[PDB]
DNA sequence: GCAGACACTA
DNA sequence: TAGTGTCTGCTTT
């Protein structure tokens, strides 16, 4: 298991909500699980090495558009979420998330 | 729970079944190995899968290693070999630990398999001190469909290149798969150190006609013993599948020749040799083996006309390009040809492999002898004949030319 | 634009109502799709019976403006390899849809055409993958494909098209392109085609590009001979009838004349030949086998190559001798 | 400078003759943008490359072929992965913006064609790649198949490009062209040359055109104001003298298999292909009624036969002696 | 969102699979016992290997099944390196599981695995045996090498009878509760030809696309299987019969001629009531055909010149 | 300088001696270069062909024809693994062999001809054993030298024109090379005896040559050479006919199998065949002198040459079909027996 | 399936 | 003491 952590300092979580489906009701307490594939993020390390700010933003469907700023010029990459998570996995997340 | 063929593992040298002539040549071997007058610095011991190889070794390096650990098993990779093999190079002294190349490192790669020639080549003259004792133990078994030697057949041959096996300092002996004589005394033993159990269930009383099922039907100890567990765990009324073992390159010319006994009808036996080694029976040169070994049915006394019809069906066999249909028919017809003629068959010849590199090789020669003298010709003045001339012509009249001048 | 494209691809149907002849296997796609239910459908015939046309018309019905990211479309014409396979379909599968509520389909056109390891995994990913993703096999030859992927895709045969589809397809051409066929070259049309829909449309654009007018004309069965090259069924006719009775010369004469005239090939001739005598009865159940040998003999040698005139006169020789019989 | 077969190409879709639908076809087409797959088979030396040049010199113009017309042979590999790559490449090609002059000088369509040369050296994956290429992009691009034979060409293929068949040159089919050849070459000939000479070569315009140049080279070589008359251009084409053939017959008549072996052996010694004396003796044969319907279908098998043995590429020598032994033992 | 009918009843456990009612009892107590040997399970596609093997492992483990299993596929990574350090990785890690149960790795599709991957899980199974325990999941046992087969229990797989395939079609059908009939099971028995997945897709393309489960929807929308029309050509007595049959069935439904030839070669290997001599004249011929159809030369003359001469020589004029 | 062919070579039209039509038609073709369509020839091995084509290259271009240069290159057909071939290089034209193998042959062809080719005072190339192809590079030579036929001319010499396809005999002229009578070989031999002096007994010797050579120039120059060497530049009446060991072979093996009829003389003859084989012998030319050495035994009959015959055809027809070559060679052995009892 | 020679106790 | 069982062939490029 590897696990990295982004903390809640905002020299690199600035801003930071989860919403509610409704892009308007943001919520304390609840927990959004993303399967993602190796595949993209390594295509897209590169891609993040030179930059400014990067803003994640995915919806319910669990496609995830993440754009990065670098006055500079503006990327924006859509990525694709899993079908189904590994068997019952998520739940393990959490419970080693809150260990 | 434990495996049989773990639990049970031999403790003494009579519990392992190995031939009495066999455990003496090979203890004998050891024996000159171990002097400090090497005349082997390597044994290769090939064979079958599963016909007690190493545990030989495990219990003779157990026995005689206090007269004068046990192994040093190499992990299953290039590098790594290497170390190995120069560490166990540097263990002689006041351990005299055999060194064991029981599962061999890759060598379906023609670069590893390669490297693993040179340092065995260099390992065989290394004119230095002492020698540690070293074993290799190669399994003969043919890799299934998935070539010039390894995809086709894996044994030792296929890996050493006719010069490691061409060496004084070698003892090849090649083992045999387990006696039934020696598979019924161990599956005997089982029984008995199992008699509790055996006793549990109604098995007791129905145990000689499996016993003698599994050791005919198969040569291999560890599998045995693998089905009889399986058969004794087993509440009953299940039909035993035991380990569907290989026919031989010269076994294949040998059923389709002269037959098999097991299996009277011709198209069971030809379907059942098709299905199971469709390799063998469609890679190229068997069909020069059939044609080469065709004669030794009689010892060259049965007719004419059968002959002639054999080698004219081969010949529209190899009009096919190759097609597994060609091949089916050509057996089916020298199967069927043998089996009307076998009315009055004794005294069978013995078989050979049909001397197609030395044809090769001598052509090689024929082509490179040719370049030369070509070269010659054009370095003493202009003369240019193209190939096909040279055979016909120049490959006789000019050497006698150019001898009487 | 349109109007500028071959008759094969310019017709090619765009929904299930335009796919004639195979009505059970419409109905019966349809009655899939419409409970939501896609059981990894496989497609089997031969070449222009609508295999791809009918998938392809399918995916534009049940999806509309899906098809740009929900159909992967794989064929010959793109690398299918065994690591290339297990990747773009590993990862087009594992991958959730978007935002559409349906299966994913894909396509797979010319399947037969893969090796071995990678049709073991397709059909490994075919009944992993499956809580989401499809699967559609195209292919006109079984013998190439594993035994286990039939078994776990439906398997539809696509028959060859009957009278009627063609007919119907005939009049919609003659309704889109304002032309005129009479009934005999409507028959002639129908006896070449074979089952095929690519023939049929490609002889009629032949045959409209013959005509000095398209409009003010109708189309017989001469220019449809002319253009195709096919034998007339009389051509074919005059030259068996003077095999059977005129011996050797004007027999021979006959096959000339009819051979130089217009310029008929050997293989159509010899088929033709054949077709009439397929009708003819024989009861001697031996010549029938030596017709059919000699000529598939012939068959071969003129695919191998040869002299043209004596291949004919061994047709010749050979039905005579057949029939002497 | 040139020699004839290729200095006298056609360049433009109206030298060609005797072949009507085709070249109404592509006439038609010209004025138009409907332009279908062309699969271009027949005999050999019919002039399918002839026809398939000159209506891509007449479609786009001379300054258009370097970035719109690609053409693969067996000059070059053709792998399946470069095949492949190849044709989807130029298939996905986009339709050059044509200049002024193509577009008041010529019609250019909005399509470019792919020529296939002697396609029927193709393997299967090929075929299909090529297949499903040109259905995946049938829009703006055109694929033409040529081949020699039209079973090696797989069915799917065929189905999909339209059949253009190529009928044979015979002599009334060519006449007027090989005139037109003469008359422009100032070449005199007799009454019935130029009927032998395309007699000769059956459906081959390439080899009776190359006839014709040997028989003026060498008229002109002699010197005297000469005709060319039918021996000089049956001897250079390879045709047995007619009494060389009959004395063949008179050997296979009589009964002696010594002749007939030392026969053979001298006409082998002479050098003279086989082919050519079995295509005589069928026609001497047929052609020849003193014979019953029996023997003459036992020899045309016997013959078709040989001529299968020979097109395999066979020792002539063992085929012709054994095809005379047959026919003699009839 | 419905899932298909073949996957939407799988099994999972062993009493509701059907077929070899011996080797489901055998797995059974295997799986209450516990003890679990290393497993080579071969047979014909689609009658119940991996699913057999899922629900064994299922009822050995229990909730052990999120980590004690390693299913490596044929569609991954199956290579000589990566493939030995996962597995050695897997079987180098321990859990709390009973003393009687022992860790399960399936590999499905090990026919096509590489020969070095082969040394490389024997390797793995000889340095790990007494933690981890191996089941093979493969169609023939004839591409295991022997040494792997050695160390290993085979199990073969007989083909699935009209009981078992009968039973599981009653069982699913009163799940789904469609009417059937009689006549339209049998026909599904015979369009099947053993096979239960086959059986399983042509009920339900009879359901969606007619309803009523007939012999004449069956057959409507699927054929009769060609095996059984090859066979029924070939030997029949007159040409005639021969030639107006093929035609009718194969060039009618729209049958490539290399596939004919090659259902006849399978079947005249597998015949039985034919000489050996007869036979082999008959695949001589066969393979003669294949070649001129392979060269391009595949119309229907070529077909019936074919029986001709196969009706020549079993009559032998 | 220690041969006839290469001391007494022709290096003219004029010089020529044999087939003065055939001088004549080169002459003709000769007269204007410039319209010189590509040449096939055809005809008996040892004719004199590539003299022909020498003739014809030198009278077209001039002095240094005859002069050749050495150079090698390396093909790649797969990966790193190149074969060469030992092509020989000249002014003013070129020269090729088909030594490669028959598959790679073709894309060696395809390089080469590519390279030759170029742009462009053509450059002509000769063609040898243009028959012994497999029928793929004679699809690159139809296509080459018809859209590239602006500077290459391919000169094709063939013993058999049967395996030649059809449009590589239409695109290139039929050039007839037959072989000279007894006459005129006769005459060629008393022309090379009276310039190196040797003794001549009686004229009858150089027609037994020319008889036992059957039309082959090479061959009686180089029998030839052999009595003069063996009979110390002596010739004699007495002496014997000395021919190559392989056609001896031929006879004993023909002998034998007439001799005897049995299993092991079958196993014998196929050991015979093998160690011929080994040879880099060709299995046709085999087969053909086989069937000659049986054709002419008197003790057979009409039906048993007929046999024979129609045996050797058919396996002729195998080795041409088929791939490997004993099979075809043993079957035919193997059905000479049982037909001739 | 074959042969050639050796094992092993009745 | 003669059968039954069983080792060794027989493969190099
Ligand atoms: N009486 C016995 N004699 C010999 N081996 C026995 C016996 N009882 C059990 N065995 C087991 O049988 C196996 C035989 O080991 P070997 O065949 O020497 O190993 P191996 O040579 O690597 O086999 P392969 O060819 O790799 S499958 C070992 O696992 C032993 O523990
Ligand atoms: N049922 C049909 N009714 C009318 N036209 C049809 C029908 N089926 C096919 N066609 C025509 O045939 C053309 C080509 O058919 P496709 O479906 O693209 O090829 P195919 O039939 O799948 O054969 P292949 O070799 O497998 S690509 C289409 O563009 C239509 O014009
Ligand atoms: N219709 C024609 N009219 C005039 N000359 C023709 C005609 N057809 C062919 N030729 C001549 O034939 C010669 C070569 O024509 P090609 O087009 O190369 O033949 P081909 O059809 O390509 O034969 P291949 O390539 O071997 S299949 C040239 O000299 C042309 O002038
Ligand atoms: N005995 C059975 N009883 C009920 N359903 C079965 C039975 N055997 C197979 N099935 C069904 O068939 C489907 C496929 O079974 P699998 O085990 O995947 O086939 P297989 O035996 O592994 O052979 P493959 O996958 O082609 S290598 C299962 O998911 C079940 O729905
Ligand atoms: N017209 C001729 N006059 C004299 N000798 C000739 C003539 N033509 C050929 N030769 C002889 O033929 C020999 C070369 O034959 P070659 O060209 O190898 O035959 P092929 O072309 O059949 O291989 C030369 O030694 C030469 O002496
Ligand atoms: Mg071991
Ligand atoms: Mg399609
Ligand atoms: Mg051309
Ligand atoms: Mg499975």
């Amino acid at each position: 298991f590897s696990k990295i952590k982004l903390p809640s300092n905002r020299s690199i979580l600035e801003k930071l909500q989860v919403f509610d489906g409704d892009s308007t009701t943001v919520i304390d307490g609840f927990a959004v699980i993303g399967f993602f594939d190796f595949t993209s993020f390594d295509k897209i390390r590169k891609s993040t090495k030179i930059a400014s700010k990067v803003l994640f933003r995915m919806d319910v469907h669990g496609v995830l558009s993440v754009n990065i700023l670098s006055p500079g010029i503006v990327i924006e990459v859509c990525m694709l979420e899993k079908e189904s998570i590994d068997e019952a996995a998520q739940t393990e997340i959490e419970l080693l998330m809150e260990t | 729970g434990e495996q049989w063929y773990e639990k049970f593992k031999p403790n003494c040298l009579e519990q392992v079944a190995i031939h009495k002539r066999k455990l003496k040549d090979v203890q004998e071997a050891l024996d000159a190995m171990f002097l400090p007058n090497a005349k082997h610095r390597i044994l290769l011991l090939s064979g079958p899968s599963g016909c007690s190889k190493s545990t030989v070794i495990k219990e003779l390096s157990k026995i005689l290693v206090p007269k004068y650990h046990k192994v040093t098993e190499f992990r299953g990779q290039m590098e790594s070999f290497s170390e190995f093999l120069k560490g166990a190079r540097y263990l002689v002294m006041s351990n005299l630990s055999l060194i064991l190349i029981e599962d061999l490192p890759n060598v379906f790669h023609i670069d590893t398999r390669r490297r693993f020639q040179q340092l065995i080549l260099q390992w065989l003259y290394s004119s230095e001190p002492l020698l540690p004792p070293l074993v290799i133990c190669i399994t003969e078994c043919e890799i299934p469909e998935n070539k010039f030697g390894i995809d086709y057949t894996f044994s030792a041959e296929t890996i050493m290149n006719k010069e490691i096996l061409m060496h004084p300092r070698l003892k090849r002996i090649k083992f045999n798969p387990i006696n039934s004589t020696l598979l019924k005394k161990h599956l005997k033993f089982i029984c008995v150190q199992n008699m509790k159990m055996l006793k549990e269930k109604n098995k007791w009383n129905k145990r000689q006609e499996v016993i003698d099922y599994i050791a005919q039907e198969t040569g291999d100890i560890r599998s045995a013993i693998t089905t009889l567990q399986f058969w004794a765990t087993s509440s009953g009324s299940l039909p035993i599948s035991t380990r569907e073992s290989t026919i031989s390159y010269f076994h294949a010319i040998g059923k389709v020749i002269h037959g098999s006994h097991s299996t009277n009808n011709d198209n069971e036996m030809i379907n059942n040799l098709f299905e199971n080694s469709n390799n063998l029976l469609s890679k190229e040169d068997f069909k020069l083996g059939i044609l080469e070994n065709y004669n030794t049915f009689n010892k060259g006394e049965f007719s004419i006309s059968d002959a002639s019809s054999i080698v004219d069906c081969l010949s529209e066999c190899d009009n096919m390009n190759g097609l597994p249909e060609s091949n089916e028919y050509g057996l089916r017809e020298v199967r069927k040809t043998f089996r009307n003629i076998s009315k009055q068959g004794h005294n069978h010849g013995t078989v050979y492999f049909p001397r197609e590199w030395k044809v090769r090789k001598l052509q090689n020669s024929f082509k490179v002898q040719a370049e030369d003298w070509l070269n010659v010709s054009l370095y003493k003045y202009n003369a240019v004949h193209s190939f096909r001339n040279i055979t016909l012509e120049f490959g006789y009249y000019a050497p006698l030319i150019r001898k009487c001048q | 634009s349109k109007e500028n494209l071959p008759w094969v691809e310019k017709y090619r149907p765009e929904t299930l109502d335009e796919v004639y002849g195979q009505n059970e296997v419409i109905t019966t796609v349809r009655k899939f799709v419409d409970e939501g239910k896609l059981p990894h459908l496989l497609f089997y015939g031969p070449p222009g019976t609508g295999k791809t046309s009918t998938i392809v018309a399918l995916a534009r019905e049940i999806y509309g403006k899906n098809y740009s990211n929900m159909v992967l479309e794989l064929n010959a014409s793109d690398d299918r390899g065994i690591d290339v396979v297990r990747n773009q379909i590993k990862d087009f599968a594992s991958t959730r849809q978007i935002f559409s509520k349906g299966f994913k389909l894909i396509i797979l056109d010319e399947a037969d055409a893969m090796t071995n390891a990678a049709q073991n995994a397709l059909r490994r990913v075919i009944e992993r993958y499956t809580k989401n993703t499809r699967f559609c096999v195209l292919a006109n030859y079984a013998h190439k494909l594993t035994p286990a992927l039939l078994s776990r895709c439906t398997r539809f045969r696509f028959q060859p098209l009957p009278q009627e589809a063609i007919e119907r397809r005939i009049a919609n051409v003659l309704v889109h392109e304002k032309l005129k066929l009479s009934p005999n070259a409507e028959k002639a049309l129908i006896e070449l085609s074979n089952g095929d829909m690519r023939r049929v449309l490609n002889v009629l654009q032949s045959c409209k590009a013959t005509l000095d007018n398209p409009d003010e004309d109708e189309i017989s069965d001469d220019v449809i001979y002319e253009c195709c090259g096919a034998p007339r069924p009389s051509d074919l006719k005059a030259v068996l009838k003077s095999i059977l009775e005129d011996d050797w010369g004007t027999a021979h004469y006959t096959l000339n004349k009819v051979r130089s005239a217009k310029g008929l090939a050997l293989i159509d001739l010899i088929e033709g030949i054949v077709k009439i005598l397929e009708d003819y009865e024989l009861q001697n159940e031996e010549t029938r086998v030596h017709l059919l040998t000699k000529l598939a003999d012939i068959e071969y040698s003129i695919s191998k190559g040869g002299n043209d005139q004596i291949q004919g006169s061994a047709v010749i020789g050979a039905i005579k001798a057949s029939f002497e019989n | 400078q040139q020699p004839w077969v290729e200095k006298y190409r056609p360049k433009n879709l109206d030298e060609v003759t005797a072949q009507d639908h085709a070249v109404t076809v592509l006439k038609k087409t010209l004025k138009s943008a409907n332009l279908p797959h062309m699969l271009f088979y027949g005999p050999p030396g019919t002039g399918k490359t002839s026809t398939i040049l000159a209506l891509t010199k007449e479609l786009y113009g001379p300054d258009l072929m370097k970035s719109r017309i690609l053409e693969l042979n067996a000059s070059d590999e053709r792998g399946i992965s470069i095949v492949r790559e190849k044709v989807k490449n130029f298939a996905r090609l986009t339709v050059s913006k044509p200049s002024k002059h193509d577009l008041e000088n010529y019609p250019c369509p909005p399509y470019k064609i792919i020529i296939l040369d002697e396609a029927d050296s193709m393997t299967a994956d090929a075929q299909s790649a090529l297949r499903r290429t040109m259905e995946t992009y049938s829009g703006v691009t055109r694929f033409c198949l040529i081949c020699n034979y039209v079973t090696r060409i797989i069915d799917p293929l065929a189905s999909r490009c339209s059949k253009f068949r190529f009928k044979a040159l015979d002599a009334s089919n060519a006449i007027d062209r090989l005139r037109f050849i003469s008359e422009q070459e100032n070449v005199k000939c007799d009454d019935g040359v130029l009927e032998r000479i395309l007699d000769i070569s059956a459906g081959d315009l390439r080899r009776g055109i190359t006839l014709l140049q040997s028989a003026s080279k060498g008229a002109q070589y002699l010197g005297d104001g000469k005709n060319i008359t039918s021996t000089q251009v049956e001897e250079l084409a390879g045709v047995v003298p007619h009494d060389i053939l009959i004395e063949i017959v008179e050997k296979v008549k009589s009964g002696d298999f010594d002749e007939i072996k030392k026969y053979v052996n001298t006409f082998m010694k002479s050098g003279w292909s086989a082919a050519s004396v079995v295509n005589q003796l069928h026609e001497y044969y047929i052609t020849n009624d003193n014979f019953d319907t029996n023997f003459k279908n036992q020899i045309s098998w016997l013959l078709f036969t040989t001529d299968s043995r020979l097109n395999n590429g066979t020792n002539e020598h063992i085929q012709l002696l054994n095809l005379l032994v047959k026919i003699s033992q009839l | 969102l419905q899932l298909p009918w073949v996957e939407k009843y799988r099994p999972q456990v062993l009493s509701d699979i059907v077929g070899n009612k011996e080797t489901i009892d055998r797995l059974q107590q295997i799986a209450k016992d516990g003890n679990m040997p290393h497993m080579i399970i071969s047979g014909m596609p689609g009658i119940g290997k991996t699913t057999s093997v899922h629900c064994l492992a299922h009822e050995l483990l229990g909730r052990s099944y999120a980590d004690g299993v390693l299913e490596l596929n044929a569609s991954d990574d199956r290579g000589i390196d990566v493939v030995r350090n996962q597995i050695k990785h897997f079987a180098q890690k321990k859990l709390h599981l009973p003393p009687g149960k022992h860790k399960i790795v399936i590999l499905d599709e090990a026919d096509s695995m590489t020969a070095g991957a082969q040394q490389a899980l024997r390797r793995t199974m000889e340095l790990y045996s007494n933690s981890t325990r191996f089941a093979f999941a493969c169609n023939q046992s004839n591409k295991i090498i022997e040494p792997l087969q050695s160390r290993c229990a085979i199990l073969r797989y007989s083909k699935l009878s009209d009981e078992d395939v009968l039973k599981r079609l009653l069982q699913i059908i009163k799940l789904e509760d469609v009417k059937y009939t009689n006549d339209g099971l049998e026909a599904i028995i015979f369009t099947a030809e053993g096979d239960m997945r086959q059986a399983i897709n042509n009920l339900q393309s009879t359901v969606a696309g007619h309803g009523l489960v007939n012999a004449d929807n069956v057959f409507k929308i699927v054929d009769s299987p060609h095996p059984l029309i090859v066979k029924k050509m070939l030997l029949a007595s007159n040409l005639e019969d021969s030639i107006q049959i093929l035609r009718t069935d194969l060039w009618k439904k729209g049958y490539s001629s290399i596939d004919i030839v090659t259902t006849s070669f399978r079947v005249t290997k597998n015949l039985a009531q034919v000489k050996e001599s007869v036979r082999l004249e008959m695949i001589k011929e066969i393979g003669l055909t294949h070649m001129r159809i392979l060269e391009g030369v595949g119309t229907y003359l070529q077909l019936a010149s074919m029986l001709a001469k196969i009706h020549k020589l079993n009559n032998k004029a | 300088m220690s041969l006839w062919v290469d001391k007494y070579r022709p290096k003219s039209l004029n010089a020529l001696s044999h087939n003065e039509e055939l001088t004549n038609f080169l002459k003709s073709l000769s007269d204007q270069p410039r319209d010189l369509p590509h040449l096939l020839l055809y005809g008996p091995n040892g004719t004199g062909k590539k003299t022909r084509c020498m003739a014809l290259l030198e009278s077209i271009f001039g002095p240094g024809v005859y002069r050749l240069k050495i150079d090698v290159r390396q093909f790649v057909t797969a990966s790193n693994r190149k074969l060469e071939l030992n092509v020989v290089s000249s002014p003013y034209h070129l020269e090729i062999t088909p030594s490669d193998m028959g598959n790679n042959d073709r894309i060696v062809i395809q390089e080469l001809l590519k390279e030759v080719a170029q742009m462009e005072r053509y450059k002509c190339v000769i063609i040898n054993e243009a028959n012994s192809l497999t029928k793929d590079a004679q699809a690159a030579l139809r296509r080459t030298m018809e859209k590239y036929s602006k500077n290459i001319r391919l000169i094709m010499v063939c013993d058999s024109m049967s395996p030649i396809i059809a449009p590589i005999k239409s695109r290139c002229l039929l050039i007839r090379c037959p072989a000279p009578s007894d006459s005129e070989i006769s005459t060629i031999l008393s022309d090379v005896v009276t310039n190196e002096r040797i003794q001549l007994e009686t004229k009858d010797i150089l027609k037994r040559i020319a008889q036992a050579s059957n039309g082959n120039l090479r061959v009686s120059l180089l029998m030839l050479e052999s009595m003069a060497l063996n009979n110390e530049l002596a010739l004699k009446s007495s002496s014997p006919i000395i021919k190559p060991d392989w056609i001896i072979v031929i006879h004993k093996l023909t002998r034998k199998i007439v001799k005897e009829r049995s299993v092991n003389s079958l196993i014998e003859c196929r050991a015979v065949l093998y160690d011929l084989l080994a040879h880099c012998i060709p299995a046709n030319i085999i087969l053909k002198e086989l069937t000659f050495s049986l054709l002419d035994v008197e003790t057979l009959n009409t039906t048993n040459k007929s046999s024979i015959i129609e045996y050797s055809s058919v396996f002729d027809e195998r080795l041409s079909l088929g791939n490997k070559a004993i099979f075809h060679l043993e079957g035919f052995i193997a059905k000479v027996m049982c037909c001739l009892d």
